[PDB]
Formats: structure tokens, C-alpha cells, sequence
């Protein structure tokens, strides 16, 4: 059965949604990242022989979870290299196919871990870098950006309640859909969501800055008008359709 | 005859070398001479002061007991046992971090303004950041001082006094400033320890700064974190993103912490200042303020 | 010599070089360890020769037909910045004009096709990098008019900011003489 | 470690893996990676769902 | 006077620093001592199992020399040496390929 | 005498042929890809000394 | 004040006596064609572009001797071609002249 893989910039929620598939199956999540990896000898174990001999970052992964069931997502398989002697992508080869990694071990340990059960995810964010032989049998899902509908969406309906909620700006601050607008269509300019967290963070705690130098509106507006008071400038044109009528 | 004299060569040689290892063996044994002339008094210490100190510190009774408990077992010949090494290495810090006595919190955000007016001049860029972090720091998800958030690492050159920095901060929050050797250590010993099993694991450096002032609310300057690694592979990183977590660090344990200390109202900073040498798992917990420099004049 | 200035990650410095005039055929050519997005922004440069042919008041021989001994001297040339490529661009345009660069006067910006100097990033940075050498008169395109305020008062007292609003005019600021 | 790998469900012959390991714990505990490193391995197992 | 009181109470607290590791060090051949009656010696079974494998595997005669070779190398530790477990995957490489 | 190269398409049955040619002579089929090797020691042998 | 170039019937008289004038002279005698050689990164060293940038032939010549002074005998200097970034004359002019 294959597995899925969410292609994709990162930030696009690729392991949020494992946590939303982990709380639609009422099991635990975890994720470990093979980004910048380059040999055998960490995904299975260094054979144990000194302090400072380790074992694989699947040990790991099942070592934070407390269950023998947990849904692992395998981000960054992508960036999985091998730049030095070591091949290990057929490591991860036996790692997703059912059958063999039923006794499953590194080379640090010595016992035959079950994984049949363990469902599994696995995030890359390009699959032309992917080993071939690893590409069989998985499904393979480009996951986009979203629009500026669709980010206000994420702002306003999952990710500003979180900003405000952090620092405790909890219905003390109020922040419209045109300052969203203005942090979108005039700030911030990426694939994922993930830059917008940090200026939106910047917004966020100025606010609070001024909410605690005292409180004399419980209710502070940030509308499009005020936000390069709270964060700086608008560093990108608000509309595309304000640059100049170009000839060629 | 030249095969004799060669032997006699390399008798020499190795008359020489042994005569050498035995100095250095004596030599190392007279340090363990000259060190151990205040062994009795740190057990005097480690004695009933020790107790008197535990009064004081009035350590929570769970914690009490902990210390009673080893302490109890520590009970017998002070001289010619190790009981004085358990009963100092785990309860040093635990008598010096009295839980009577903690840092006044300067819940006005308005006051670190002040305080951080005359850091050179206020610098315009580090003490609005900070003064986010203030005021969030007094309102959060709890309202109260719980991350769930980063405590805002710097990012720059390393040449301001960031001694002073952490001063007047620590004024513009009433706070005991403290100082570590964190980074560019690459054991942990200073960072972690290991548990209490051996020597060469030990408290770390933080818990040294911990040991170093009473109040349970100091202010540990995990200094140039920027260098941060340690030759014992295993990462730090549960103990880093462990004590970056409340809800880990109140339950903060280590390798060396075999207790959950109940590092709670505990404050740290942060401070990088490279951009590159990171262990990736302190992508979280962190956020970077400007710090403007100095030019010639 | 050109004043094409980037901020080092690690301190800062004012990128510049002393040039030769030995032209010839397009093979302009530097082990500077560049990154991939300057990797591939020199292979724009590459056509650039065509482009830089045209948007300047360089001559038409320039689409494919010059040399020069080249040597940056950070070897490390990735600054985290397009400030890397276009340097042996802006080297070879005064080198093409022939006529020298503007003593403790340097330059900065970002190069455009259509001829418009668009704003630098980092005014602070670029002008803790010009004020802590030890240059006094700095040529920022004209957009950093509310990024000149948002500097601390301490950097820029010695400092002068000679506004620039195109590329030519960056010429006029940078070539030594008059035009 | 005995109690905890004996209340972590073990399969037997994993159980007397670990159990052969503690063997090579009891006999140091302090200097070299001779039972320390055997240590973190009988830690790495307990500390793993069964 | 004091100065030479303190030399004095320096020598003694040296001379029981070397008291102190003769013993403790004394200790570690005993604890070697009593270690290799037994304790080394039930680590050596899995030697003798791979040995047997090894043995009971059909193979080329050339084989069989480069095992017992490489397996007489293997006796020593590699328990905290990385220059022998990478014997002991040798011998284990060479006892389960098929001949 | 040669030893059967098989060349063609990414899609196309390769590895069917070899399988049913594998129990068609009741042989255990196996597949080594070989993308992107360019040591000699990852395919033949690395040096066993370290 | 010349150096000598020999000059008439390909593959004839030439480096013969110009062996025999190094028997003489008693100077360790080479012999560099360069017909082949048409670009001056083959005269001078190669710039540096990749991982094995590379002298000229002359160093290389001056490499297969263990001394600053012998004689030395090039081949084919009649033609020319700026095929390459410049002509590979220019810097054997520069090996003429002795202060370049
Ligand atoms: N014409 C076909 N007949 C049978 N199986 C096929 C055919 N085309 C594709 N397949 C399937 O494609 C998979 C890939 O292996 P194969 O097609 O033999 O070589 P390749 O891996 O080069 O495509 C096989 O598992 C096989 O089941
Ligand atoms: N006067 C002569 N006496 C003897 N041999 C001669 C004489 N003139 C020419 N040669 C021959 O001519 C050859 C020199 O020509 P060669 O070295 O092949 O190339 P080039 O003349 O172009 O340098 C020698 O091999 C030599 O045998």
C-alpha cells in the first residue's frame, strides 16, 4: 500500500495536517526531519563501540512518543543525500515497504523492532531529487501555496488567534481584515505561511507593548491604517496592478 | 658492542620516561594534597550548616524529603566515605537557592523603558523588542510568566558590553544577573551534567549560577549560545528545548538532574550572535531583536 | 574600480578591487565560490553583456567582446546578497568609461535594465559598513528617503548622502570626472 | 533498569538481550564507555513503546 | 614555623592520596579478576555461536582461512573498540552469505 | 558469451521480465539499482580496515 | 640582437643544430613545439576557473630542468592565431625582453 507524500514548499501545513490526521485517528504524532542527511550511519544506528555512538533517528522519533502506534512523519526525505561513502536510501527503502521492516533494526541496537502496524506518513518537498527505487509505490501530492483569500483565511481563522493568543493579547486586541489585508497584499511575499508568523509576531507584541503602557481603549484597533506603526514599512506594493504599463 | 651501547641508550630513555610519569603521578597526587586541605571544611559545610541551610532555604517538603531522605542514608562517618559527595554535589545548590527569597518582578514595562534608556541610549531597536517581551512576558497564553513562546535570542556582532546589557536589564527587571560558560565548552558538564553516578558529570553551569545566588527566580545567561555543540554526542537539545519548554522545566530534568528540579519562576536568556552554528532543534523557542553596534565615533 | 559594496554576514567591509583594462572577448571569468542563486544569476550575466551593452552609455562591442583581469578579494564572495554578480558588471562599465572613481566616495544601490537605481537593503548596515572604514560622502538611491531617518542619530554626523535616482547618475557619483 | 525492563513488555529474547547487556552493566559504572555507553543503550530500550 | 606545618600536613594528605588509589586501584584488578571468571566469559558464547556458524557454513577452503584468521583477530574486545565490532560484522557477513 | 542487457523505457516491464524469468527457472529474483554510484568502494567493497 | 631562427625545410637541419649548438655551449637542451599552442593560457598560466587551473608550457619546460639557465629551443613561431582570450604572441614577447 503506498505511502503519501505531501511535495511542496515548506510552511504549506504539510506537518500540521499530520497533526490533524493524528487527532482524526486519536493517536499520538512526532515528526523527524532527514533534511541534510548524508550517511547510514545515523538513520540506522553508529555500531555501538564509544559515549557518543547513537542510534537511528527512528529510535528517537519512537522514543518521544509514548506509543507503539504513533503516526510518524518522515519530513524532508528530499534533502536526504549521500555525499559521502554510504547509501543509505535504501535504508529508507526497507524502512516503508509493509513486510520487511516487521523486525526492523538499526545498527546501533540489536532487537528487531515491530513497524507494520505504525502508520506512516512522509513529507519531501520535491520528488525529482527522490532515489528512483524509492519513488515506486507512494502517491505523490503537490501542496500549494494558497491564495490571498486563502492566507488571510489561515491568518484570520488559525494562525492571528494564535499570535494574539501567545502573548496574551486575548480579546484585548482587535485586528480587521483590512490590516490582514495590508500584512498579505502589501507585507509579505513567500510560499509557505512561515515569515508571516514572524512579522505577524512583530505586530502581535508591539501591541502588546501598547496595551501594557496602559489600557485606556480595552479594545486597540490595528487596522490597515496603523500597521506600520505596530510593525515597519510596506516593503512590497500593496496591488500588482499599481507598477507602470510596461512596453515589451 | 655499538648494539650494547644502544641498549644503554634506550635504557636511559626509558629510565628517563618512567622517572618522568612517576613526577607527574606525584605531582597530580600533591595537588589532591594541596586541593584536600579544605576537604574537611566543605564536609563541615556539607554538616550540619548544610541543614541550617536547607531551614533557611526552606526547600518545598517534597524536595525536603529528597534532601532528608539522601541525607539520612548520608547520615554516618563523615571521614572516609563518600556520603559527603552526594550530600554536597546534589545538595550545594539545594542550600543556596532558598526557596524564602526570589528577584522582585518589574511588571511595569514602562519602568524597563527607563532602565533601558541609559544602556548606551536606548538603542531604539533592542528595547522595543524587549519591552514586547516584557509586556508579554507579564500577559501570556496562562497571563503570567510562561513561555509557550521564545525569550528572544540576540543575533549580531559580539562586540557591545553585553555584561552590561544583561545588568541593566536585570535592574530594569530587579533581576540577579548571573554569568556561565555555555558555549564553547563542548562538554556537558556545564550545559547538562550527567547523573550523579561520576565526576566529570556534574552540575551545570546554569545549576552552578543557580548555586550562585539564592533567589529561585535568577537570571542564567546562557553565554554566546551562538557556539553552542558539545563533543558528547547525544544533544543537549532535550535539555535546551526541555528547559525552553515550562512544561518541561518545571519538570526540568537532565542527565545530571535525576530530580525534576522545579525550575519554574527560573528566567533565561538567550544570546547568538553567528548565524550559521546551530543545532537545528533551537529553531524554536527563539526570536531575534536588533542590536545596533557602534561606529568609530 | 567600482564601489560595489556588500555586507559580509560576519562584520563589515567594502567590497572593491584594484582593475586592469585588458579587454578582448567575453570571458570574464572568477573562482569566487559563489552561491547557486548567484550561480545563475552570473549565467543572466552571461546575456547581460548584451543587456549591460544597451543600458548604459557603453558601447555596442560590449554584447560580447570584453576581458579584464578581475580578482575580488573576499574569496568568500557570498554575502547573503545580489551584491556578488553585478560587481564585475559595475567594475567593467567604469573600466569600459575608461575614466577613474571618486576618492573616499563610494556607491551603492541595486542595478535595474530599465536604467533606475532601486533601494539597498541593510541603510544601516550598508552605512555602519561605509562610516566604520572611514568614508564620508555615500550615494543611496532616492527611495531611502524615509530609510535615512529610520537610522540611529549616531551613525550618520560625519556621514553625507548624496541621493541617487539612476544608474548614469551613480556615473556622475562615482566617475571621477564631472560627467 | 531490571524492574523497569522487567515491567516494559519484553519479547524473551529481547528481554534477555537486555538482560545479557545488564550483565555487561554491574561491572563498571564510572570512566570509559565500558558500561556507561551500556547505559544509554539499556536506557534507549526501556525507554522505547512495547 | 607554619609554613613548615603546612608542608607537613600537605605530606601527609599526599601520602593519603596514594594510599587512596592503591587501594581503589587495587580494587579495579579485583573487580577485573572476578570479572573474567565469569563476567567476560558469557560474552564470549555469541564468539562461539558465530564461530559455529562459521564452521557449520559449507565454504571454499580460502574461505575458511580468511575467517579463522580474521576471527582470531576478534578475540579481544570490541565492546568499547570500533576495530573489532567491525571484525565481528565481517565474520558475520562472511557466515551468512551462501557457499 | 554476453549476459543479457535489458534496455527500454522507465514504465515499461523490465523487472516483470526478470521476475517471471526467475520463476520460470525457479530462481529468487532480486533487484540492486545502481543511480548515482560513483565510488568504486560503495559497489564492490569499502576499506574494511576503519 | 637576434637569437637565431631557423628557418627553410620542414623537418630538416633545424633542431639538429640546434642540439649541436647546445652540445657546444654545453647547456642543457629542450625543445617546445607549439603549433598546437595558439592560446596565450597555454604560454602564461591557464586563469583559474575550475579545480586544475594550469601554467604555461614554459614553466613546464623550466619544470622538466633543474636549472634557471640553459638553452632552450621553441618550434613553430611563424603563425599566429587569437582564438582565445588575446594571442599567445603578446606573452612570448614578454619571454623575449629581459626585464619582462
Ligand atoms: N506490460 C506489463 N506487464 C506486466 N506488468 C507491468 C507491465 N507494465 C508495467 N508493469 C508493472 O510495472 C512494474 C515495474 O517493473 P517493470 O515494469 O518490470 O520494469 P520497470 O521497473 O523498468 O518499469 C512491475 O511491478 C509491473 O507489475
Ligand atoms: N647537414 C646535416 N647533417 C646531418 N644531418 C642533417 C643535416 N641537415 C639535416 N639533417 C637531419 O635533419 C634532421 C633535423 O630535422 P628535425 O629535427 O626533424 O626537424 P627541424 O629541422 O624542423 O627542427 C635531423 O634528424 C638530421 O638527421
Amino acid at each position: 500500500a503506498p505511502i503519501l507524500v505531501l511535495v511542496g514548499p515548506p510552511g504549506v501545513g504539510k506537518t500540521s495536517l499530520g497533526r490533524s490526521i493524528a487527532r482524526s485517528m486519536n493517536r499520538k504524532f512526532h515528526r523527524i526531519s532527514l533534511g541534510g542527511v548524508r550517511d547510514e550511519a545515523e538513520i540506522r544506528g553508529h555500531r555501538r563501540t564509544y559515549i557518543g555512538a547513537m542510534p537511528g533517528k527512528l529510535i528517537h522519533a519512537m522514543k518521544q512518543v509514548g506509543v507503539i502506534n504513533p503516526v510518524i512523519l518522515l519530513d524532508e526525505i528530499d534533502k536526504m543525500s549521500s555525499d559521502w561513502r554510504g547509501d543509505p536510501a535504501s535504508a529508507m527503502l526497507e524502512v516503508l515497504d509493509p513486510e520487511q521492516n516487521n523486525t526492523f533494526t538499526d545498527h546501533y541496537l540489536d532487537v528487531p523492532y515491530d513497524l507494520s502496524k505504525v502508520f506512516f506518513i512522509t513529507t519531501a518537498n520535491t520528488l525529482q531529487t527522490i532515489p528512483r527505487p524509492l519513488l515506486d509505490r507512494m502517491e505523490v501530492i503537490e501542496i500549494p501555496g494558497y491564495t490571498n483569500m486563502e492566507k488571510q483565511a489561515i491568518a484570520r481563522q488559525y494562525l492571528w488567534p494564535k499570535q494574539v493568543r501567545e502573548s496574551g493579547m486575548e480579546g484585548r486586541i482587535e485586528v480587521t481584515d483590512a490590516a490582514i489585508l495590508r500584512v498579505i497584499s502589501e507585507y509579505t511575499r513567500e510560499a509557505g505561511v512561515r515569515g508571516l508568523e514572524r512579522e505577524l509576531g512583530k505586530i502581535a507584541r508591539k501591541g502588546a507593548k501598547f496595551w501594557l503602557e496602559g489600557a485606556w481603549e480595552g479594545l486597540r484597533t490595528i487596522d490597515a491604517s496603523d500597521i506600520p506603526t505596530y510593525l515597519g514599512i510596506p516593503r512590497y506594493r500593496p496591488d500588482k496592478a499599481e507598477t507602470e504599463p510596461q512596453v515589451g | 658492542l655499538e648494539r650494547f651501547e644502544l641498549d644503554k641508550r634506550v635504557a636511559q630513555r626509558v629510565k628517563e620516561q618512567m622517572d618522568t610519569n612517576q613526577r607527574e603521578y606525584y605531582l597530580r597526587e600533591q595537588m589532591k594534597a594541596i586541593q584536600k586541605e579544605l576537604g574537611g571544611e566543605d564536609g563541615l559545610s556539607d554538616l550540619e550548616a548544610l541543614r541550617k541551610k536547607i531551614e533557611e532555604v526552606g526547600m518545598p517538603e517534597a524536595v525536603k524529603t529528597k534532601a532528608l531522605k539522601e541525607l539520612d542514608r548520608l547520615e554516618r562517618m563523615q571521614q572516609g566515605s563518600p556520603e559527603a559527595t552526594v550530600a554536597r554535589t546534589y545538595l550545594d545548590w539545594l542550600t543556596e537557592v532558598p526557596w524564602s527569597k526570589a528577584d522582585p518582578e518589574v511588571l511595569d514595562i514602562n519602568h524597563t523603558r527607563q532602565v533601558l534608556d541609559e544602556d548606551h541610549y536606548g538603542l531604539k531597536d533592542v528595547k522595543e523588542r524587549i519591552l514586547e517581551y516584557l509586556a508579554v512576558r507579564q500577559l501570556t497564553q496562562g497571563l503570567d510568566v510562561r513561555n509557550k513562546a521564545p525569550i528572544l535570542v540576540l543575533v549580531g556582532p559580539p562586540g557591545v558590553g553585553k555584561t552590561s546589557l544583561g545588568r541593566s536589564i536585570a535592574r530594569s527587571m530587579n533581576r540577579k544577573f548571573h554569568r556561565i560558560s555555555l558555549g564553547g565548552v563542548r562538554d556537558e558538564a556545564e550545559i547538562r551534567g550527567h547523573r550523579r553516578t561520576y565526576i566529570g558529570a556534574m552540575p551545570g553551569k546554569l545549576i552552578h549560577a543557580m548555586k550562585q545566588v539564592g533567589v529561585i527566580n535568577p537570571v542564567i545567561l546562557l553565554d554566546e549560545i551562538d557556539k553552542m555543540s558539545s563533543d558528547w554526542r547525544g544533544d543537549p537539545a532535550s535539555a535546551m528545548l526541555e528547559v525552553l519548554d515550562p512544561e518541561q522545566n518545571n519538570t526540568f530534568t537532565d542527565h545530571y538532574l535525576d530530580v525534576p528540579y522545579d525550575l519554574s519562576k527560573v528566567f533565561f536568556i538567550t544570546t547568538a550572535n553567528t548565524l550559521q552554528t546551530i543545532p537545528r532543534p533551537l529553531l524554536d523557542r527563539m526570536e531575534v531583536i536588533e542590536i545596533p553596534g557602534y561606529t568609530n565615533m | 574600480t567600482a564601489q560595489g559594496l556588500a555586507w559580509t554576514p560576519v562584520g563589515g567591509t567594502l567590497l572593491t578591487i584594484e582593475v586592469a583594462a585588458v579587454p578582448g572577448s567575453g570571458k570574464l571569468s572568477l573562482t569566487g565560490q559563489l552561491g547557486e542563486v548567484m550561480k545563475e544569476s552570473a549565467q543572466a550575466a552571461l546575456t547581460y553583456l548584451r543587456a549591460h551593452t544597451q543600458d548604459y552609455g557603453l558601447p555596442e562591442d560590449f554584447y560580447n567582446k570584453v576581458d579584464l583581469h578581475v580578482h575580488v578579494p573576499d574569496g568568500a564572495t557570498p554575502k547573503d546578497g545580489p551584491a556578488a554578480g553585478i560587481t564585475m558588471a559595475t567594475a567593467i562599465a567604469s573600466a569600459l568609461s575608461r575614466r577613474p572613481a571618486r576618492m573616499d566616495i563610494a556607491m551603492t544601490g541595486e542595478v535595474s535594465l530599465r536604467g533606475k537605481v532601486m533601494p539597498i537593503g541593510g541603510v544601516k548596515e550598508k552605512l555602519l559598513a561605509a562610516h566604520q572604514a572611514g568614508i564620508h560622502k555615500i550615494v543611496l538611491p532616492k527611495d531611502n528617503e524615509a530609510q535615512l531617518e529610520e537610522l540611529p542619530k549616531e551613525v550618520l554626523e560625519g556621514l553625507e548622502i548624496k541621493l541617487v535616482e539612476d544608474v548614469g547618475e551613480v556615473l556622475e557619483y562615482l566617475l571621477l570626472p564631472e560627467p
